[PDB]
């Protein structure tokens, strides 16, 4: 199991708090810590980021849309 | 490692998941880890509330510690296999 | 590339956590290790995204953060 | 020091709190570093064993180590 | 000439200790042993819960309390 | 030891409590250190508060696995 | 760093794909294995330690001498 | 470590512990592992007066000056 076919890949990501964001990865590490640019909020359409680095603890669901 | 192995005679086996934050996603299992993440391929809706805010998205990996149930059918397991390989794994 | 080599490099930047409280700290990061616990200068911590405590110097437990904003900058930098 | 305690009272009569505040009262009958406890002619009662009764196992009970908060005999 | 907290810890054997959890939940008793996980062995516990605050129970004998879930130590309760 | 004398009932019905008010009854087909279950024949009883209220749901499965985290009491009906 | 990392990992792999464009046209200048072509080359030890074997004429007429 | 604990002895730290906690207090000793020894301290759950007080460092969040 790997993200690697997600890379550079658009992608849908929940939260574990129900939370919904959309953005392109680009890294991430074993521990699911990921980087993503252009980042959103599904819910809010909100441009939220256009670099940001987020915790694995906080990932429950990656979708490659 | 013993979930891990039961996990991978599971591949190509359609499951339902359930994850802690009450949603719970169908599809078929495309791949596991060590950690117990999960790949699902061709996406679908079990329950109409419960089910989270998708749509295109047809694969997804889903994070193995937010996971709370694997429904499995009791064809898709061999019973005693899996007792014994319980009674085989040594714990200490 | 992975988060945490680009942590490394962002050594002397300015970005912004988010904490597991709600916490956002704004801050230059001056240095990170492999759990990702960090040190900043130049800080002012909020108590939420509302928002004013200035502070010298803070040390966050990486199993705290949520995220982090990182600048622009940051592809080319 | 903490293990001389662990063999030291094995056989002997326990509470055994959890995180939620539930506790059990039994006799020990195995313990594991990772805090695992088992306990046998066990009984739950919330925070005190004054209060109400909630359950009495006739059968062995594993409680997981994760979750225990401490392990006090009587 | 620096200061070791399991030092620190070590000294307060035989004294009362109070234990607070990061819970609301405290324990004072008499600090029998601990061991490098901080893991602790109380005698004839208090246990509490804090705010008026409730006395939970009154412990006889030996606690084991898991250091997991201990946040500070307080020497001589 | 503890996890030992849980190979003891595998192929027996068993009784599980779980994070959140959940309650399993199921035949052990499998487990490990973690906790982590296999049930087959299972019924998952919730109990919900709502509207100051309490209901108690069932779910009834053929086969399940259980990610042991949630897992906090094991003992048999 | 990391992006370093992952420069000397494509570093590797875009060696590998020019030794491939190298491999293809040392193929061209030459046996290309798909066309079975290895079946053309001769054999100089087997055909000589043959005809040394047989005393000099095939193995049909060597019960004659 | 990242860290330097040193120059922190003697001086007023603030901490931020997990479950919503903080502490006020002189930093008297610490340890690789960040369980600290401070000396007056003061809880803020408004205020609680704990002398002094040894610090988990596995339950620490977060660690400031004052």
């Amino acid at each position: 199991a790997t993200l690697k076919d997600y890379l550079n890949k658009r992608v849908v990501i929940i939260k574990v708090d129900g939370e919904c964001l959309i953005a392109s990865l680009n890294g991430f590490d074993k521990n699911t810590n990921l980087f993503i640019t252009n980042v959103f909020n599904r819910i809010s359409k909100e441009f939220i980021c256009k670099a940001q680095l987020l915790r694995g603890s906080e990932i429950a669901l990656v979708g490659l849309i | 490692m013993l979930f891990f192995s039961f996990f991978k005679t599971l591949v190509d086996q359609e499951v339902v998941v359930e994850l802690k934050n009450d949603i719970e996603i169908k599809g078929t299992l495309q791949s596991v880890d060590q950690f117990l993440n999960l790949k699902l391929d061709n996406i679908s809706c079990t329950d109409e509330k419960k089910y989270p805010h998708l749509g295109s998205v047809r694969n997804i990996f889903i994070r193995g510690s937010t996971v709370r149930y694997v429904y499995l059918n009791k064809n898709m397991v061999d019973t005693n296999l899996l007792q014994d390989a319980t009674r085989r794994e040594v714990m200490t | 590339m992975l988060p945490l080599y680009l942590l490394t490099n962002a050594k002397g930047q300015q970005m912004q956590i988010e904490l597991k409280n709600g916490e956002i700290i704004q801050g230059i990061l001056t240095n990170v290790d492999n759990w990702m616990n960090l040190t900043l200068s130049n800080v002012t911590e909020y108590s939420e995204e509302s928002a004013a405590v200035k502070l010298n110097e803070i040390y966050i437990r990486g199993t705290f953060i949520k995220f982090i904003k990182l600048q622009d900058n940051i592809i080319d930098k | 020091v903490t293990t001389e305690f662990l063999s030291d009272i094995i056989g002997k009569t326990v509470n055994v709190k959890l995180a939620s505040g539930l506790l059990y009262s039994g006799r020990l009958e195995s313990i594991d570093g990772f805090m695992n406890v088992a306990l046998s002619s066990a009984t739950e009662h919330y925070e005190s064993n004054n209060n109400k009764l909630l359950n009495k196992f006739n059968s062995d009970v594993f409680l997981r180590g994760t979750q225990v908060m401490y392990i006090s005999e009587q | 000439p620096e200061i070791l907290p399991l030092e620190v810890i070590d000294k307060t054997i035989n004294q009362k200790v109070l234990i607070v959890l990061q819970s609301n939940r405290e324990f004072e008793g008499t600090l029998v042993g601990f061991d490098d996980f901080v893991n602790v062995i109380l005698e004839d516990a208090v246990e509490w819960l804090i705010d008026r605050n409730e006395k939970v129970m009154q412990h006889h004998g030996r606690m084991l309390l898991s250091g997991n879930n201990i946040a500070i130590l307080v020497p001589g309760g | 030891t503890p996890l030992d004398l849980l190979k003891l009932n595998l192929d027996e019905r068993v009784y599980i409590k779980l994070r959140g008010a959940r309650t399993l009854v199921g035949t052990l087909q499998a487990f490990d250190s973690h906790c982590n279950i296999v049930l087959s024949d299972a019924v998952e009883t919730i109990y919900q508060l709502n509207n100051e209220e309490l209901s108690e749901s069932e779910r009834r499965c053929e086969m399940v696995f259980i990610r042991g985290d949630t897992v906090t009491l094991i003992s048999t009906p | 760093l990391q992006k370093q990392q992952e420069e000397e990992e494509l570093k590797r792999k875009l060696k590998q794909e020019e030794d491939e464009k190298d491999k293809r046209k040392l193929i061209e200048s030459g046996p290309n294995l798909e066309l079975h072509e290895d079946k053309f080359l001769l054999d100089l030890s087997k055909f000589k330690i043959y005809y040394d074997n047989n005393h000099g004429y095939e193995w049909w007429d060597t019960a004659y001498l | 470590a990242i860290l330097d604990l040193a120059k922190y002895k003697d001086s007023k730290i603030r901490v931020k512990l997990m479950g919503g906690k903080l502490v006020i207090g002189v930093l008297k000793g610490y340890d690789q592992l960040m369980n600290l020894v401070l000396d007056d301290t003061v809880e803020y759950m408004n205020a609680r007066k704990l002398g002094l007080t040894v610090i988990r460092g596995t339950i620490l969040v977060s660690l400031s000056s004052a």
